[PDB]
C-alpha cells in the first residue's frame, strides 16, 4: 500500500500493485510522450479546431504523407499523439466503428459515442494481460446537431471526456495551463479567435515562431460541418493575422 | 498477431489464504472518489463527488451516476472505465431479464448477476479483477433497496454506506446521523453533508452528482436541483 | 541468458538464439555434398552408423521423379519436411499434370519453416536440406536452413566438417559445369572424402549417391550400385 | 484451453510430477490385498476414527462391477473420479462385448487413464494407487495393482499407502500356500498384515471379502473384532508352544 | 530488468524494446536504396555474396509484389519473404474485391497494419525486416513508401535501409530527383550503392537493380542487362578519379 | 527449476532438452537384446522382478505387433503401451487397405513418426506434452527376410544386426560385437543372447527372470514357454 | 392433425375472486383409449395452475421443463411467481423451440399473489399469450367449448356458480367430441382454499 | 506466458497441492458454521460474520441457502465462490429432478459438487474454490443426513461437525457432548447454542450474531425453516440459565 511498492509481475503485466495501480498503463502514457510532438484542441461557440506540430526532419521525406490529422467520417476528424503505428491502428478502428454504426443504426455516429467505443476497446486492452495497450492519444472533433461543436479525448487508460479545450503530447501540461488561463478570462470566441487561440497556445508552449509548414490545422464549423484540413495558404493567413498583432 | 489469451488464473491463493489481487483492487477502490448511498423510508439517494482536475473539462459529458433501468441506478468508486464496462453489462443483464420475464428486474437479482460477473473476472484466466465498488439503488414492490458490490464479487444490503476516500469517517458520520423513517429530502441532505465531511475545496452544483430512486423511478438530479439542495444546506 | 530460450524473443544485438541453436543442430549431422553439371544434379552423402552392428542411417530420400533431398540434422524434422514436399509435389501433379518446379517447392519449404520461428511455443525445424532437382530450367542444387532461408547453389556441403568440402567445391567449381555424370560424381565423392579423417576412407557401406538428370529420374545408389562410382577414385592426396 | 506441459522430464530422466504423485500415494492410508484360492480379501487402514463420522461415506473399498472391486491409497477425490470412470467403462464393455469384464481389462483401462494423465497438456497425474481384485469367468482369482505412472502388475499379495514397505515384507515372510488354505486363514493373514502398522487392534481396519460368483461383502466391526480375538488366541498358542 | 522480453510489455520509460531489437536486426543487414523520380521509382540493393558457391541471383532482395508494385527489403530474409507473400495476398484480394489494381498507399497501409499487429503480444515476435514499396501509374504517378518493423509507413522521395543508410541518405540528398528520369536515376543509384559499400568489411557484392515507371509501361521489373552494365561501369568510373 | 524452459527449446549444442532427458530416462530400464540372423530374429529382455509376491507372468516387455513382428521395449513401459497399440493398428490398417503384411521398416517408421509429436502451444487437447521414454527393438520377418530395428524417442530408427538397449546396453553391445557374426544360426543367437543377459543381470538367470521370443520365416511370432526356457538355460 | 393425435381439452374460467381450471381425463392413441386418468393440469404454485392440451409427450415434457425453470426461479428470487410472470416464462420456453415446436397449447389460471386478483391466459404452440377476462379454451373441441362458455359465462360469478358454469360447459363440450372425455376434473382456486372435483361424466 | 503462469494444479515435492491447502487456510479464516444431526431432524448453526448497525435486514439468510425442497447448505470461505457453488448445486438438483422425477439423494448432490471441485483442482490452470460446505437434508434412502465438503473435493458424512473459525474446539466439544442415537432437536439446539457460545469467545452470544436453520419432516413433507430472533434469544436464555445453575451447583 506504500507509494512505489511492487509485488510479483505488476510492473510487467496489467495487474494491480499493492497500492492499487496499473504500471503498464502509466508506461503507455509515457509512450505517448515518447513521440515528441504536441497537439492542441480548442472548442468555439460554432467551431472546433485541432492544431498539431508537423516535424519533417529530412527533405527526403514526402511531407504530404506525414500527417497526424485524420478524418473518421465526413464530419468527424481526429488528431493522434504518440506512437505512429498505434495511432494508425486506432484511426482504422475508429473509422470501422463509425462506418458500422452508420450501417447498423441509420444515422451518423456522435463524437461522444465514438470516443466511448474507443475508450471501451482501450479498457479491454488494459484489463487483459496478454496484449500491450496502445501508446497513443486520440482527440476527436465534430459537430452535434443538438449541442454543437464537440471536443473529445480518449487515453490508453480507457478514460474519455469532453473538453472546452485540451492538449496532448510532451507539452500538454503547459498547454493545459495556458488554455485554463485563456478560458477563465471568458470572452466570445469566433472561428478566427479559436484558431488563433490554438495556434498561439502551441507557439507559446513551444516558444518558437511558427511557419505554415510546421503546423497542421483541421476545423469543423456549424456552417460547414464537414471536417477539413487547412492548406498552407490559409495557415499562412492565420499566422500573418497573429503576427501583425 | 494471436487472438488467444492467457488460460491461467492471475488471482491465486497466498500461504495465508488470501487473494491479494482482490485486496489490491480494494485498495484501488479505496483510493477512489467518495461515494455515499442512503436508503430513506420512501427512496434511496446516491451521491458522489466529480471534481475535474481542470476547468477545461466538460462537466455535462461524463456521468458518474448512471441509470440501469427505469427503477435502478448506479454509482461507483475506483476506476471509471471499469465502471463503464460494468454499467454496460448490468444494462444488458437487466434487458435480458426483461426479455425473459417481461417484468423489470428486481434490484437484488441485478446485484446478484453483476456480482457473478465480477467473480467471473476474479477467477477466470488472463484477467485482473475490477477496480471498482458499486452502489446500487432500486425500487421494487413498493420498497427501496441499497446494495454495495465489491471487486471480489460479494454484495451487501445497506441502510447507509460510503465508499472511496475517507469512507470509514463517512461510515461513522452516517452511523451518527442515519435513522429509520427518514424522508428522501433529509436523506439527500445527509448524503451531501457526508460528502462535505471529506470534500476538499468548495462544493458546488457541478462538483457533485446526485441520483435518487423512488416510486416514480430512478433519475439523476439536475444541477439546478443540486444547487437548491446546497443552498438549503 | 534470458534471450536464448524462446524463438519469439529478440536479443539486444538483434539476434534470435534458438535459430542459431537449430543451425548448430544442422552442423551436428554428418556431411553431405550437392553439386550439379549442365545436365545432372548429384547428391553424395556420408552415412553414419551408430555401432559396428548397425546399418548406416538413410540420408537421401525420394521426393518426386525429378526431386531428391539429402538431410542433415534432426531426422524426424527431416521426415516431416520430406512428407510435406511429397504432398506438395503430388498436389502439383494432380492439379496441373506437370512436375512442380524446384524453386517453387523450395519457396514453399521456406514459407512453411518461417512460421514456427515467429510464434510462441514453436521451435525452428532442426534440419538442413540439400535439394537436387531437374526441370525446364535444368538442374538445381538448393540448400535450406533452420532460419527458413534458402540458397540457390552451384555446389554446397552441409553437416560436420563441411568446410573442407566447401573449399574443394570452391576450387573445382570452374570445372563442375562441363563434367559428365561420372566425373561429376567423382568430384562430389572427393569433396565428401575431404570431410573424412585420414584413417577413414570412402567405402560402399558409408556412401550414398543420388542422381537426377535430363533423361534420368531421381535414383539412389547405396551399397553395390556405388562401386562403379567408387571405382576410379584415386588415393587420398594428403 | 489450458495447454501447459505439467509432467516433463528432468535432466536425470525423471518425471518429477509422477514422483510427487507417488509421494502423495505414500501419505495415504495403508491398503492391503491378498489373493486366495477361493476368495480375495481387501483390507484398508483407517488413519483416524472420529466417532462422529458416518463410516459408510468414507469407505476406501468399492465395487466396479458384479465381479470386480478395488481399494485405493492416496487422494480420495482422484480415486472417486477414477472409480466412476472405471464403472462407466465396465458398463460399456458389458454392453458391447455382452460379457462381464475381466480384472485385467479394467486394470488396463485404469492404468491407461493414469498414463494418459501423465502425458497430456494442462493436467497433473492422479495421486492414487489401486488394488484391483476379482474373479474371471473361469473362476480364477485375480489381484492387480496400479500406480500413478500408469504401470500395473499382477500380485499374490500386496500393500499400498503409508507403511506399505513393512506390510509387504510381512506378507513376503508370511504368504504361503498353507496360509491361504481356508478363507478364514486368508482373512486372518490380511488382518495380521494390517496390524503391523495400525494401532487400536482391529478397530481401525475396514475389511472386505469377495467370493466366487458372490457379491462383495463388507465385514461389520463385530466380525473383525472376532477375527482379532482369534488372532490374539493364536498369539497365545505361539506363546504356549514357546514355553 | 526483464522489461525487454515481450512485445506486450512497456518499459518504465514507455518503450517497447523488442521492436527496437528487431530494428537493430534490420540495421545489421546490407543497404538497399530507392529513389523516386518524376516518371518512376528505381530500386538498388547491395546484395552481399557470402559464398562463391552460391548461384548468381540467389537470395534476391527485390520482389514483384504486383504487376505494378516492387519491393526492396532489408533485414531477415525469411521475414521479408513472408511479408512479400502478405503484400502479394493483399494486392490479389484487392483486385478480386474492387476490380482494379491496388493503390500503393493503400497496400502500404495494409502491410504496415499487418506488421504492427506483431508488436502487441507475447505470443508473436516483431518482424526483423524493413522494406520499401515502389509503384507507378498514369493516374497516381510515381510513389515510394517504406515500412519499418514498428509498422510505421511513410512516403519518400529517396529512402535507404540497412547497414549504411545515413551515408546513403547523404549521397541521395545531393540528387535533384524531382526532375530526373529513371534512366539517370539508375546510374545514380548504382553510384550510391558503390559509394556506400565497404570493400574492407565485405568481400564482394552483386548490384541488384529494378525499376517501375513509364519506361516500363507501369510494370515493375529487373533493370535490363544493358542498362545495368552501363550503370555499373558509370559507378566504377565515378569511384575512380 | 523444471519450468524455466518450454518442451521445444534447443540446447546451445543443437539438441532438444526433453529428447536428451528421455534418452537419459531410457538408461534406467531393464536390458533388452535383439539379434538378427539369416534364420530369424530373437529378442531377450530382463524382467527385473522386484518382489517375490509379484507374478512375473504379468510383466510383458516383449509383445506381438503382428504374426510376423515382435517388439521388445526398455524404459517406461506405460509409455510404450500407446506406441505398441499404434503399431498394431497400423499393421491392421495396412492389411485392410492392401491385403498384405507390413514390412518391419514401415512399421518402425510409422511408430517413429509419433516420437516428436509433442508440444504445448499449437496442440489439440489430448496431445502429447513430452517425448516418450522408451526404446523399442522391432524384430520381424518380411519378404526381405528377418530384420531387426531399433527406435529411440529422438525419432531415429535404424536397422541393426544385433543391438542391446537398457541399463547395461554399453557392456552388452561390446559383448554383442564379439559373439555376433553373419553366419550365426538362430540357436547360436539365442544362446549368446542368454549368455550376455546372464552376464549383465544382477540376479541369477532362470526361466522366470527373462522373456525370449523368436520370429522365423514360415513361423509366426513365438514367445518361449517355461519348459523351452529351462531347456535353453540347461547348458550355457 | 398432430394436436388431435391424443385428444384432450383444457378450459379456464374467471370468477369474482376465484378462478377455475378444468380438463378431460382421457389418454388415447388415435381412436383407442389407453388410460382414463391422464394428468393435464399441473400446480405451478399455491394458487397457480397450468393446463396443457395437445401431444401427451409434449404435455409431459413442457410440464417437467416448466417445473425445472420455476423451481430455479423460486429458489433464486426467494418468492412465489406471479401468473403473468409464469405466462411470460412459458411463452419464452415455447418460443425457444420456434422451429422445433412443442405441440401443446398451455392454459394458465391463478390468483395474483398478495392481491388474489384472478388471472387466466392461453398460449399457442409457439408462445403467443392471450390474456382474456372471461374464459380460455384449448384442445380438440374448442368450438363446442367456445359455444358453451359464450352462452353460460357471467361476470362476477361466485365460486359455486363458477363451478357449475365450467362443469356444464366442459361436460356438454366433451359430450360432442369423439376424442375427448372419459371424465372431467375441475379445480376451483380461492384465496383460502382449493377444491378439486371429478365430475360424473359419460365413458363412451 | 510461461513466465507469468502460477501452476495452480501441480504437485509439490512432498505430494501436496499448495493451492488447496491455501484455500483451506482461507476456510479457517472464515466464520463458524455448525451442523448437528438429531433423531427427528438436522440443523445448521452459522455465525453471522456480516454484522453492522448500518447493514440492512437479510432477505432469507446470510449464510444458509436452500438447495431444493429437501436440502439446505451452509458455506464457509469466499462468499462469491459460495454463490457460484450454490447456483451449481441448485442446477444439479433440478437436473436430477428433471431426469428422474424424484428429489435427488443428498450424497449424489454432494458428490456432483465435489466432482466439480476436484476438476478445478486437477486441470484448467484456475485457482480452486475457497469454500467449504455443510449439507443437511432428508431422503427416502437414508433419512436425515449431514455432509461436509472441502475445497479439495473431499466429502464425508457426519453426526456433528463444524467448519470455519475455531472449528477444532467445536469438534472437540461435539465429540465430548454428542450422544449417538439419543439426540433430539431440542438437545441438539442446546448443544449448538453452547458450542457457538464457547467457540465465539471474543463476542458474547446474541440472536443478531448467529443464524439457525432446522430441517424436519412434517406429515410426508420436508420443512426447512430459519429460527426467528425470539427463538434464538430463548435458546440463549436457556443456555445462560443452565450455565448459572451449574455455577451455583459447583
Amino acid at each position: 500500500m506504500s507509494r512505489g511498492s511492487s509485488a510479483g509481475f505488476d510492473r510487467h503485466i496489467t495487474i494491480f500493485s499493492p497500492e492499487g495501480r496499473l504500471y503498464q498503463v502509466e508506461y503507455a502514457f509515457k509512450a505517448i510522450n515518447q513521440g515528441g510532438l504536441t497537439s492542441v484542441a480548442v472548442r468555439g461557440k460554432d467551431c472546433a479546431v485541432i492544431v498539431t506540430q508537423k516535424k519533417v526532419p529530412d527533405k527526403l521525406l514526402d511531407s504530404s504523407t506525414v500527417t497526424h490529422l485524420f478524418k473518421i467520417t465526413e464530419n468527424i476528424g481526429c488528431v493522434m499523439t504518440g506512437m505512429t503505428a498505434d495511432s494508425r491502428s486506432q484511426v482504422q478502428r475508429a473509422r470501422y466503428e463509425a462506418a458500422n454504426w452508420k450501417y447498423k443504426y441509420g444515422y451518423e455516429i456522435p463524437v461522444d459515442m465514438l470516443c466511448k467505443r474507443i475508450a471501451d476497446i482501450s479498457q479491454v486492452y488494459t484489463q487483459n494481460a496478454e496484449m500491450r495497450p496502445l501508446g497513443c492519444c486520440m482527440i476527436l472533433i465534430g459537430i452535434d446537431e443538438e449541442q454543437g461543436p464537440q471536443v473529445y479525448k480518449c487515453d490508453p487508460a480507457g478514460y474519455y471526456c469532453g473538453f472546452k479545450a485540451t492538449a496532448a503530447g510532451v507539452k500538454q501540461t503547459e498547454s493545459t495551463s495556458f488554455l485554463e488561463k485563456k478560458v477563465k478570462k471568458k470572452f466570445d470566441w469566433t472561428f478566427e479567435q479559436t484558431v488563433e487561440t490554438a495556434i498561439t497556445c502551441l507557439s507559446t508552449v513551444l516558444s518558437i515562431d511558427f511557419k505554415p509548414s510546421e503546423i497542421e490545422v483541421g476545423v469543423v464549423t456549424v456552417e460547414n460541418p464537414k471536417f477539413r484540413i487547412l492548406t498552407e495558404a490559409e495557415i499562412d493567413a492565420h499566422l500573418v493575422a497573429l503576427a501583425e498583432r | 498477431m494471436a487472438e488467444r489469451g492467457y488460460s491461467f488464473s492471475l488471482t491465486t491463493f497466498s500461504p495465508s489464504g488470501k487473494l491479494v489481487q482482490i485486496e489490491y483492487a480494494l485498495a484501488a477502490v479505496a483510493g477512489g472518489a467518495p461515494s455515499v448511498g442512503i436508503k430513506a423510508a420512501n427512496g434511496v439517494v446516491l451521491a458522489t463527488e466529480k471534481k475535474q482536475k481542470s476547468i477545461l473539462y466538460d462537466e455535462r459529458s461524463v456521468h458518474k451516476v448512471e441509470p440501469i433501468t427505469k427503477h435502478i441506478g448506479l454509482v461507483y468508486s475506483g476506476m471509471g472505465p471499469d465502471y463503464r464496462v460494468l454499467v454496460h453489462r448490468a444494462r444488458k443483464l437487466a434487458q435480458q431479464y426483461y426479455l425473459v420475464y417481461q417484468e423489470p428486474i428486481p434490484t437484488a437479482q441485478l446485484v446478484q448477476r453483476v456480482a457473478s460477473v465480477m467473480q467471473e473476472y476474479t477467477q477466470s484466466g488472463g484477467v485482473r479483477p475490477f477496480g471498482v465498488s458499486l452502489l446500487i439503488c432500486g425500487w421494487n414492490e413498493g420498497r427501496p433497496y441499497l446494495f454495495q458490490s465489491d471487486p471480489s464479487g460479494a454484495y451487501f444490503a445497506w441502510k447507509a454506506t460510503a465508499m472511496g476516500k475517507n469512507y470509514v469517517n463517512g461510515k461513522t458520520f452516517l452511523e451518527k446521523r442515519y435513522n429509520e423513517d427518514l424522508e428522501l429530502e433529509d436523506a439527500i441532505h445527509t448524503a451531501i453533508l457526508t460528502l462535505k465531511e471529506s470534500f476538499e475545496g468548495q462544493m458546488t452544483e457541478d462538483n457533485i452528482e446526485v441520483g435518487i430512486c423512488n416510486e416514480a423511478g430512478f433519475r439523476r438530479l439536475t444541477p439546478t436541483e443540486v444547487k437548491d439542495y446546497l443552498a438549503a444546506i | 541468458n534470458q534471450y536464448d530460450n524462446d524463438v519469439t524473443v529478440w536479443s539486444p544485438q538483434g539476434r534470435i538464439h534458438q535459430i542459431e541453436y537449430a543451425m548448430e543442430a544442422v552442423k551436428q549431422g554428418s556431411a553431405t555434398v550437392g553439386l550439379k553439371s549442365k545436365t545432372h544434379a548429384v547428391l553424395v552423402a556420408l552415412k553414419r552408423a551408430q555401432s559396428e552392428l548397425a546399418a548406416h542411417q538413410k540420408k537421401i530420400l525420394h521426393v518426386d521423379n525429378h526431386i531428391g533431398i539429402s538431410i542433415a540434422g534432426l531426422t524426424a524434422d527431416a521426415r516431416l519436411l520430406c512428407n510435406f514436399m511429397r504432398q506438395e509435389c503430388l498436389d502439383s501433379r494432380f492439379v496441373f499434370d506437370r512436375p512442380l518446379p524446384v524453386s517453387r517447392l523450395v519457396s514453399l519449404i521456406g514459407s512453411k519453416t518461417q512460421i514456427p520461428t515467429q510464434r510462441y511455443g514453436r521451435r525452428p525445424y532442426g534440419v538442413g536440406l540439400l535439394i537436387a532437382g531437374y526441370d525446364d530450367m535444368g538442374p538445381h542444387i538448393f540448400q535450406t536452413c533452420p532460419s527458413a532461408n534458402y540458397f540457390d547453389c552451384r555446389a554446397m556441403s552441409i553437416g560436420a566438417r563441411s568446410q573442407s568440402a566447401r573449399t574443394y567445391l570452391e576450387r573445382h567449381m570452374s570445372e563442375f559445369m562441363e563434367c559428365n555424370l561420372n566425373e561429376l560424381v567423382k568430384h562430389g565423392l572427393r569433396a565428401l572424402r575431404e570431410t573424412l579423417p585420414a584413417e577413414q576412407d570412402l567405402t560402399t557401406k558409408n556412401v550414398s549417391i543420388g542422381i537426377v538428370g535430363k533423361d534420368l529420374e531421381f535414383t539412389i545408389y547405396d551399397d553395390d550400385d556405388v562401386s562403379p562410382f567408387l571405382e576410379g577414385l584415386e588415393e587420398r592426396p594428403q | 484451453s489450458y495447454d501447459r506441459a505439467i509432467t516433463v522430464f528432468s535432466p536425470d530422466g525423471h518425471l518429477f510430477q509422477v514422483e510427487y504423485a507417488q509421494e502423495a500415494v505414500k501419505k495415504g492410508s495403508t491398503a492391503v490385498g491378498v489373493r486366495g484360492k477361493d476368495i480375495v480379501v481387501l483390507g484398508v487402514e483407517k488413519k483416524s476414527v472420529a466417532k462422529l463420522q458416518d463410516e459408510r461415506t468414507v469407505r476406501k473399498i468399492c465395487a466396479l462391477d458384479d465381479n470386480v472391486c478395488m481399494a485405493f491409497a492416496g487422494l480420495t477425490a482422484d480415486a472417486r473420479i477414477v472409480i466412476n470412470r472405471a464403472r462407466v467403462e465396465c458398463q460399456s464393455h458389458r454392453l458391447t462385448v455382452e460379457d462381464p469384464v475381466t480384472v485385467e481389462y479394467i486394470t488396463r483401462y485404469i492404468a491407461s487413464l493414469k498414463q494418459r494423465y501423465t502425458q497430456s497438456n494442462g493436467r497433473r497425474p492422479f495421486g492414487i494407487s489401486a488394488l484391483i481384485v476379482g474373479f474371471d469367468f473361469d473362476g480364477t482369482p485375480r489381484l492387480y495393482q496400479t500406480d500413478p505412472s500408469g504401470t500395473y502388475h499382477a500380485w499374490k499379495a500386496n500393500a499400498i499407502g503409508r507403511g506399505a514397505k513393512s506390510v509387504r515384507e510381512f506378507l513376503e515372510k508370511n504368504y504361503t500356500d498353507e496360509a491361504i488354505e481356508t478363507d478364514d486363514l486368508t482373512i486372518k493373514l490380511v488382518i495380521k498384515a494390517l496390524l503391523e502398522v495400525v494401532q487400536s487392534g482391529g478397530k481401525n481396519i475396514e475389511l472386505a471379502v469377495m467370493r466366487r460368483d458372490q457379491p462383495l461383502k463388507i465385514l461389520n466391526p463385530e466380525e473383525i473384532e472376532k477375527y482379532v480375538a482369534e488372532i490374539e488366541k493364536e498369539k497365545e498358542e505361539n506363546e504356549k508352544k514357546k514355553q | 530488468t526483464g522489461y525487454d522480453l515481450s512485445a506486450s510489455t512497456f518499459s518504465p520509460d514507455g518503450r517497447v524494446f523488442q521492436v527496437e531489437y528487431a530494428m537493430k536486426a534490420v540495421e545489421n543487414s546490407s543497404t538497399a536504396i530507392g529513389i523516386r523520380c518524376k516518371d518512376g521509382v528505381v530500386f538498388g540493393v547491395e546484395k552481399l555474396v557470402l559464398s562463391k558457391l552460391y548461384e548468381e541471383g540467389s537470395n534476391k532482395r527485390l520482389f514483384n509484389v504486383d504487376r505494378h508494385v516492387g519491393m526492396a527489403v532489408a533485414g531477415l530474409l525469411a521475414d521479408a519473404r513472408s511479408l512479400a507473400d502478405i503484400a502479394r495476398e493483399e494486392a490479389s484480394n484487392f483486385r478480386s474485391n474492387f476490380g482494379y489494381n491496388i493503390p500503393l498507399k493503400h497496400l502500404a497501409d495494409r502491410v504496415a497494419m499487418y506488421v504492427h499487429a506483431y508488436t502487441l503480444y507475447s505470443a508473436v515476435r516483431p518482424f526483423g525486416c524493413s522494406f520499401m514499396l515502389g509503384s507507378y501509374s498514369v493516374n497516381d504517378g510515381a510513389q515510394l513508401y517504406m515500412i519499418d518493423p514498428s509498422g510505421v509507413s511513410y512516403g519518400y522521395w529517396g529512402c535507404a535501409i540497412g547497414k549504411a543508410r545515413q551515408a546513403a541518405k547523404t549521397e541521395i540528398e545531393k540528387l535533384q530527383m524531382k526532375e530526373m528520369t529513371c534512366r539517370d536515376v539508375v546510374k545514380e543509384v548504382a553510384k550510391i550503392i558503390y559509394i556506400v559499400h565497404d570493400e574492407v568489411k565485405d568481400k564482394a557484392f552483386e548490384l541488384e537493380l529494378s525499376w517501375v515507371g513509364e519506361i516500363t509501361n507501369g510494370r515493375h521489373e529487373i533493370v535490363p542487362k544493358d542498362v545495368r552494365e552501363e550503370a555499373e561501369k558509370y559507378a566504377k568510373e565515378s569511384l575512380k578519379e | 527449476s523444471e519450468y524455466d524452459r518450454g518442451v521445444n527449446t534447443f540446447s546451445p549444442e543443437g539438441r532438444l532438452f526433453q529428447v536428451e532427458y528421455a534418452i537419459e530416462a531410457i538408461k534406467l530400464g531393464s536390458t533388452a537384446i535383439g539379434i538378427q540372423t539369416s534364420e530369424g530374429v530373437c529378442l531377450a529382455v530382463e524382467k527385473r522382478i522386484t518382489s517375490p509376491l509379484m507374478e512375473p507372468s504379468s510383466i510383458e516387455k516383449i509383445v506381438e505387433i503382428d504374426a510376423h513382428i515382435g517388439c521388445a521395449m526398455s524404459g517406461l513401459i506405460a509409455d510404450a503401451k500407446t506406441l505398441i497399440d499404434k503399431a498394431r493398428v497400423e499393421t491392421q490398417n495396412h492389411w485392410f487397405t492392401y491385403n498384405e503384411t507390413m514390412t518391419v521398416e514401415s512399421v518402425t517408421q510409422a511408430v517413429s513418426n509419433l516420437a516428436l509429436q509433442f508440444g504445448e502451444e499449437d496442440a489439440d487437447p489430448g496431445a502429447m506434452s513430452r517425448p516418450f521414454g522408451v526404446a523399442l527393438l522391432f524384430g520381424g520377418v518380411d519378404e526381405k527376410g528377418p530384420q531387426l530395428f531399433h527406435m529411440d524417442p529422438s525419432g531415429t530408427f535404424v536397422q541393426c544386426d544385433a543391438r542391446a538397449i537398457g541399463s547395461a546396453s554399453e557392456g552388452a553391445q561390446s559383448s554383442l560385437q564379439e559373439v555376433y557374426h553373419k553366419s550365426m544360426t538362430l540357436k547360436e543367437a539365442i544362446k549368446s543372447s542368454l549368455i550376455i543377459l546372464k552376464q549383465v543381470m544382477e540376479e541369477k538367470l532362470n526361466a522366470t527372470n527373462i522373456e525370449l521370443a523368436t520370429v522365423q520365416p514360415g513361423q509366426n511370432f513365438h514367445m518361449f514357454t517355461k519348459e523351452e526356457l529351462e531347456e535353453v538355460i540347461k547348458d550355457i | 392433425s398432430i394436436m388431435s393425435y391424443n385428444g384432450g381439452a383444457v378450459m379456464a374460467m374467471k370468477g369474482k375472486n376465484c378462478v377455475a381450471i378444468a380438463a378431460d381425463r382421457r389418454f388415447g392413441i388415435q381412436a383407442q383409449m389407453v388410460t382414463t386418468d391422464f394428468q393435464k393440469i399441473f400446480p405451478m404454485g399455491d394458487r397457480l395452475y397450468i393446463g396443457l392440451a395437445g401431444l401427451a409427450t409434449d404435455v409431459q415434457t413442457v410440464a417437467q421443463r416448466l417445473k425445472f425453470r420455476l423451481n430455479l426461479y423460486e429458489l433464486k428470487e426467494g418468492r412465489q411467481i406471479k401468473p403473468y410472470t409464469l405466462m411470460s416464462m412459458v411463452a419464452n420456453l415455447l418460443y425457444e423451440k420456434r422451429f422445433g415446436p412443442y405441440y401443446t397449447e398451455p392454459v394458465i389460471a391463478g390468483l395474483d399473489p398478495k392481491t388474489f386478483k384472478p388471472f387466466i391466459c392461453s398460449l399457442d404452440l409457439i408462445g403467443c399469450p392471450m390474456v382474456t377476462d372471461d374464459f380460455v379454451v384449448s384442445g380438440t373441441c374448442t368450438e363446442q367449448m367456445y359455444g358453451m362458455c359464450e352462452s353460460l359465462w357471467e361476470p362476477n360469478m361466485d365460486p359455486e356458480h363458477l363451478f357449475e358454469t365450467i362443469s356444464q360447459a366442459m361436460l356438454n363440450a366433451v359430450d360432442r367430441d369423439a376424442v375427448s372425455g372419459m371424465g372431467v376434473i375441475v379445480h376451483i382456486i380461492e384465496k383460502d382454499k382449493i377444491t378439486t372435483r371429478t365430475l360424473k361424466a359419460r365413458m363412451d | 506466458s510461461r513466465r507469468y503462469d502460477s501452476r495452480t494444479t501441480i504437485f509439490s515435492p512432498e505430494g501436496r497441492l499448495y493451492q488447496v491447502e491455501y484455500a483451506m487456510e482461507a476456510i479457517g479464516h472464515a466464520g463458524t458454521c455448525l451442523g448437528i444431526l438429531a433423531n427427528d431432524g438436522v440443523l445448521l448453526a452459522a455465525e453471522r460474520r456480516n454484522i453492522h448497525k448500518l447493514l440492512d435486514e437479510v432477505f432469507f439468510s446470510e449464510k444458509i441457502y436452500k438447495l431444493n425442497e429437501d436440502m439446505a447448505c451452509s458455506v464457509a470461505g469466499i462468499t462469491s465462490d459460495a454463490n457460484v457453488l450454490t447456483n451449481e448445486l441448485r442446477l444439479i438438483a433440478q437436473r436430477y429432478l428433471l431426469q428422474y422425477q424424484e428429489p435427488i439423494p443428498c450424497e449424489q448432490l454432494v458428490t456432483a459438487l465435489c466432482d466439480i471441485k476436484q476438476a478445478y483442482t486437477q486441470f484448467g490452470g484456475k485457482r480452486p474454490f475457497g469454500v467449504s460446505l455443510l449439507y443437511i437434508g432428508w431422503d427416502k434412502h437414508y433419512g436425515f443426513q449431514l455432509y461436509q465438503s472441502d475445497p479439495s473435493g473431499n466429502y464425508g458424512g457426519w453426526k456433528a461437525t463444524c467448519i470455519g473459525n475455531n472449528s477444532a474446539a467445536a469438534v472437540s466439544m461435539l465429540k465430548q457432548d454428542y450422544k449417538e442415537g439419543e439426540m433430539t432437536l431440542k438437545s441438539a439446539l442446546a448443544l449448538a447454542i453452547k458450542v457457538l457460545n464457547k467457540t465465539m469467545d471474543v463476542s458474547k452470544l446474541s440472536a443478531e450474531k448467529v443464524e439457525i436453520a432446522t430441517l424436519t419432516r412434517e406429515n410426508g413433507k420436508t420443512v426447512i425453516r430459519v429460527l426467528k430472533q425470539k427463538e434464538v434469544e430463548q435458546l440463549i436464555k436457556k443456555h445462560e440459565e443452565e450455565e448459572a445453575k451449574a455455577e451455583r451447583e459447583k
